Parts: structure tokens; C-alpha cells; sequence
């Protein structure tokens, strides 16, 4: 087991501009402790759509290709303490429930982004890092920047996967 | 006297990393899930493969060495001793080129077969309860090799099991494999992808038993794949009831007990999905995993798929008629499949399945059974697959009405 890093090791994008971050991002890379590995099927690529709302929340939609049809799931990211941080809305208040933190680490808005995710369930913590692209492919250099950051948080390289691009569903 | 694999369900775990989800994905992690496996009342785990296999390289494949990413030979012996203390048996999958496209390799078939032959006594000495080999459609002269490997496994002890798996769905092909191998346990695609009518399922099940002398057999939808690969969500509960009450050993894969569906979340590998223990399974997609998809969430709901699996598994592993029983089928309407399980002087079970999308009167005909059987006027409802009926109370049998996709399990005592 790999323990979650302290939040003090995770950078926050300076001067975060919510209106530039909106729109469609392709999930180009996934780093975490879920069971996914570089030496086996990394899954099909999916898209995450960020729609900015009047209260500075985002409506977030996941779009993917299921068995023989397109599939959708929707949630609300509520602003946190600092620009570029969010929590998950519409959560239960039973004492065992899972809570989330989302932190945008690095983006240029029109090409790439890296985002950090942390879950908390009772006393147990989980984490991940995602590499987002405005396009389905990104350069070797950008993928290496993501590999280097993920490893600096304690993940082995074989815990880092690159989903396979597809054309069904994820291009509207 | 009754062999251990006759006493309840078998549970397949092919990808150890995806089953564990969190952490390292090793033999140590599996050991810490044994209390959960005991909650399911499963009688054996089918594990792996876990051996050294350089993909497509015959010389750098060694069935006697564990791949160090899965743990050590000491971790394996600790896992076996803890399973034994919980009365859970362990079956090792030895399919040799499990990391490549062709499971048996494309060349050197005599060398490959000898690797399996020479690994049997090594692992029986370590304390395994039996073996699985899959994709036997790609193994040249499979019926001869399987006979040889069976004779070595049973020669060690008659309480040791060999399971073979094939992608075939053809009755004649299956019969020719078993003709000189009558006691082999075989999983296959015989029941998958034939459209699902009540009448068609009844024909498949009865013709198979009639062709094989009512001998012991497995019941499954595949040698490896999840039920949701083949069935829409609304038939899952019905199929679990059928599989746990047919005469033979039922075989499931990890996640079948929560209705695990690779299509239901973004990013799941289609043939090896991550097991959903709780809402923290994929921290990179907040909001996607709902509580009703998970082990934690289903364990808190008496109406869930996991709660149904646990109850059915309990009944299958304690009721002598479901352990040992004879089987006789009715010829009910289009939409329906119905049958009775019975042994000597023990409690009898009646199963009624509505495969269709409309509500139906069952009008079951007594004379469909042999002259010596008979039914009472009423039987106590054990359970339905759907909520809202009174369990523990009698139902009148000439008057049964079943809702769309509903299954009923009724019980009645030995009367002289």
C-alpha cells in the first residue's frame, strides 16, 4: 500500500481562471492505486465536460462508450477555499460517507491540465492524478512531466496508464 | 463421503490486482479478504494464474515459480493455511501463456503440455485442492491430455479436482470431450447467447442432462466472463436463483454477487473490471460510483443483489435436496421454466421462473412429472426475487401469479 501525500506537497495552479478551464477535456492519463497497471489493458478513453455556473460551481459530465451505446453520469463540483480547489456536492450526512477534494495542479487552458483527487472514508484516504488534453493525443514531453510528478508522490511507474483513444460517443 | 466441490459454489479470481483494487494487488491482500469470502459461503476459490510467464516466450515460462509481483511462495502457503481454517478450498489456474494472445502458445505443444504435467505433483505437495485449465479449444489433442492430468490429480487423492474451460457452446463438441473423461468438471458457453426464452432455457438444461446420464456437472454462463457480459440487469436475479438450484456445482466470477458491470462506469477494462468495495474505488471520478453499486452499500440493503446471493448460497450449502437432489422439469407456458428438487426424506424445493416481460398465471400440470411424485395443495414461500410478499407463510400452488422477471423459491416437507 502507498499512503496519500500530504496536501502541502501538492501544488495549486496560480491565478486560476475558471472561465478558461471550462469545456471538454479528454482523460489522456490515469495514475493511482486502483488495480490498473501499465502491462495490461488500460481501458477505453472517456471525456469529462466542465460547465461553469453563475455561482462559480461546475456541472461535471462524464461521457463514455458502454456495451453498444453511449453512457453519461453528472455531478456538481462546489468551490473550495482557494481558486482552483473544489469539493463534491449533494453528499449524504451519515457519519461513514465518503468526501472529496479536487485541486488543479497545472494548466495552460487551451492544450493540457494535471489535476489531483483525494477521497476520505472514515479514517481511510485514497488519491489519484489525471492528465487532461483538449485533444486525444499529447506529446511525449507532456506525458513525461505527468510521470515525473506522479512518481514524486510515491507512485511506481507501473501504476500509471494511458487509455486507448476512440471515436464513439466522446466527440459529440 | 460427498466430495467437497459438490457442497456449494466456486468463485473465480483471475486478476488479483483488479479484485483487491487498493494497494499492491498481491497474495497478502487476498488473505485479508477471506472474512468477506466466508460471508458469501463459497466453498472454493479459483485463483490466477500467478506463475512466471514472459508473454509468448516458451523458454521463459515456468509453472513452478510465482511471479514476484504477486508475492512469495511463503505468502502462498500462508494464504492456503488461513483458507483451510475457514473451510475454504483453493484451486490453482495453470493456463500457461496467460499474458499472451494464445493461451497454449503457437508451437512446441509437447514441451508446453509437459510443463503442466510436471507442475501437478509440485503444487499438490504444497497443499492445493485442485487445478483449472482454460481455452482448451486451442490445445491440440485436449481430450487425451485432460485424461492424463485427471489421472495424476485423482491418484494423489480422490478429494482433488480438475476443472477444464472452453469457449465452445456446441453440445456435440462438449459430449466428445467428456466421452472418455466422464468425471471431469467442464465450464463452457453452452448457456450464453441463445436469446433467453423460458422454453429455450428449459430445452438446453434438459437435453444436456438427458445426454450425459444425469451425471454431476457445472452450471455457469462462461469459463471466465461476468454474467453482465451476456445478460441485461433485469434478468440477473432470476439467473442467480436458477444457478444456485440446478443439479451440479454453480461457478461465478468476482463481482457477480454485486451485479458488477464493466459498462456502468467510465474507464473500466471491459473484460477485467475493478471490484467496487465502496464509493472511494476510483477517486478520479467523484460522483460516478453510487452506493448501490458497491459491496458496502449493498450489504446495508436486504433487497440488494449481494443480500440475495448470500441467502441463496446459504440454502445451496445446507439443504440436502439442493446438495444431492434429483431434478424433474415441468413443461410450463412460453415465458416460464419450472422444476422440483428432491432427495430421500428431506425438505423439497419448487422453483418457478418468469423470463418474460408480462405478468402470468402459472398453471402447472402434475402429470408432467413421473407417476410416483406428487405436490401438496400449498407450500411455504422461502423467498421471491422481488419485494413485497410474506415469507414464511403458505402459498396455494394451483393459483400462482408471477410478475415480470420474478422468480419464486418454495419449500415443502417429506410427507409419506
Amino acid at each position: 500500500l502507498i499512503p496519500a501525500p500530504p496536501l502541502s506537497k501538492v501544488p495549486l495552479q496560480q491565478n486560476f481562471q475558471d472561465n478558461q478551464f471550462h469545456g471538454k477535456w479528454y482523460v489522456v492519463g490515469r495514475a493511482g492505486n486502483t488495480g490498473l497497471r501499465e502491462d495490461k489493458d488500460p481501458g477505453k478513453m472517456f471525456a469529462t465536460i466542465y460547465e461553469l455556473k453563475e455561482d462559480k460551481s461546475y456541472n461535471v459530465t462524464y461521457v463514455w462508450f458502454g456495451q453498444k451505446k453511449c453512457m453519461y453520469s453528472i455531478g456538481t463540483f462546489v468551490p473550495g477555499s482557494q481558486p482552483g480547489e473544489f469539493t463534491l456536492g449533494n453528499i449524504k450526512s451519515a457519519p461513514g460517507r465518503t468526501s472529496w477534494l479536487v485541486r488543479v495542479v497545472s494548466t495552460n487552458y487551451n492544450q493540457h491540465a494535471m489535476v489531483f483527487f483525494k477521497s476520505v472514508t472514515q479514517n481511510r484516504e485514497g488519491f489519484a492524478i489525471t492528465l487532461y488534453g483538449r485533444t486525444k493525443e499529447l506529446t511525449s514531453e507532456l506525458k513525461e512531466n505527468f510521470i515525473r510528478f506522479s512518481k514524486s508522490l510515491g507512485l511506481p511507474e507501473n501504476h500509471i496508464v494511458f487509455p486507448v483513444p476512440i471515436d464513439q460517443c466522446i466527440d459529440g | 463421503a460427498q466430495k467437497w466441490w459438490h457442497t456449494g459454489a466456486l468463485y473465480r479470481i483471475g486478476d488479483l490486482q483488479a479484485f483487491q483494487g487498493h494497494g499492491a494487488g498481491n497474495l497478502a491482500g487476498l488473505k485479508g479478504r477471506l472474512d468477506y469470502l466466508s460471508s458469501l459461503k463459497v466453498k472454493g476459490l479459483v485463483l490466477g494464474p500467478i506463475h512466471k510467464n514472459q508473454k509468448d516466450d516458451v523458454a521463459q515460462t515456468d509453472l513452478l515459480q510465482i511471479d514476484p509481483n504477486f508475492g512469495s511462495k511463503e505468502d502462498f502457503d500462508s494464504l492456503l493455511q488461513s483458507a483451510k481454517k475457514k473451510s475454504i478450498r483453493v484451486i490453482l489456474d495453470l493456463t500457461p501463456n496467460y499474458r499472451g494472445e494464445n493461451s497454449w502458445f503457437s508451437t512446441q505443444v509437447d514441451t508446453v503440455a509437459t510443463k503442466v504435467k510436471d507442475a501437478l505433483e509440485f503444487w499438490l505437495q504444497a497443499g492445493v485442492d485442485g487445478f483449472q485449465v482454460r481455452d482448451i479449444e486451442n490445445l491440440k489433442d485436449a481430450s487425451s491430455f485432460l485424461a492424463e492430468w485427471q489421472n495424476i490429480t485423482k491418484g494423489f487423492s480422490e478429494d482433488r479436482l480438475l476443472i477444464a474451460g472452453t469457449n465452445s457452446s456446441d453440445l456435440q463438441q462438449i459430449l466428445s470431450l467428456l466421452e472418455s473423461n466422464k468425471d471431469l468438471l467442464l465450464t463452457s458457453s453452452y448457456l450464453s447467447d441463445s436469446g433467453s426464452t423460458g422454453e429455450h432455457t428449459k430445452s438446453l438444461v434438459t437435453q444436456y442432462l438427458n445426454a450425459t446420464g444425469n451425471r454431476w456437472c457445472s452450471w455457469s454462463l462462461s469459463q471466465a466472463r461476468l454474467l453482465t457480459s451476456f445478460l441485461p440487469a433485469q434478468l440477473l436475479r432470476l439467473y442467480q436463483l436458477m444457478l444456485f438450484t440446478l443439479p451440479g456445482t454453480p461457478v461465478f466470477s468476482y463481482g457477480d454477487e454485486i451485479g458488477l458491470d464493466a459498462a456502468a462506469l467510465p474507464g473500466q477494462p471491459m473484460e477485467a473490471p475493478v471490484m467496487l468495495w465502496d464509493e472511494s474505488s476510483f477517486p478520479d471520478i467523484p460522483g460516478a460510483v453510487s452506493a448501490n453499486m458497491t459491496v458496502k452499500g449493498q450489504s446495508e440493503d436486504p433487497g440488494s443483489l449481494l443480500s440475495l446471493f448470500r441467502r441463496l448460497s446459504d440454502q445451496r450449502s445446507k439443504e440436502r435436496s439442493l446438495l444431492h437432489g434429483d431434478f424433474h422439469a415441468f413443461s410450463a407456458g412460453p415465458g416460464l421454466f419450472s422444476y422440483i428438487r428432491h432427495w430421500d426424506q428431506n425438505e423439497r424445493f419448487l422453483v418457478v421462473l418468469n423470463f418474460g416481460d408480462v405478468g402470468l398465471s402459472a398453471g402447472l400440470q402434475a402429470s408432467d412429472l413421473p407417476a410416483s411424485a406428487s405436490l401438496p395443495a400449498k407450500a411455504d414461500l422461502l423467498l421471491s426475487t422481488q419485494p413485497g410478499r410474506e415469507e414464511g407463510s403458505p402459498l396455494e400452488l394451483e393459483r400462482l401469479k408471477l410478475e415480470p422477471h420474478e422468480g419464486l423459491l418454495l419449500r415443502f416437507p417429506y410427507a409419506a
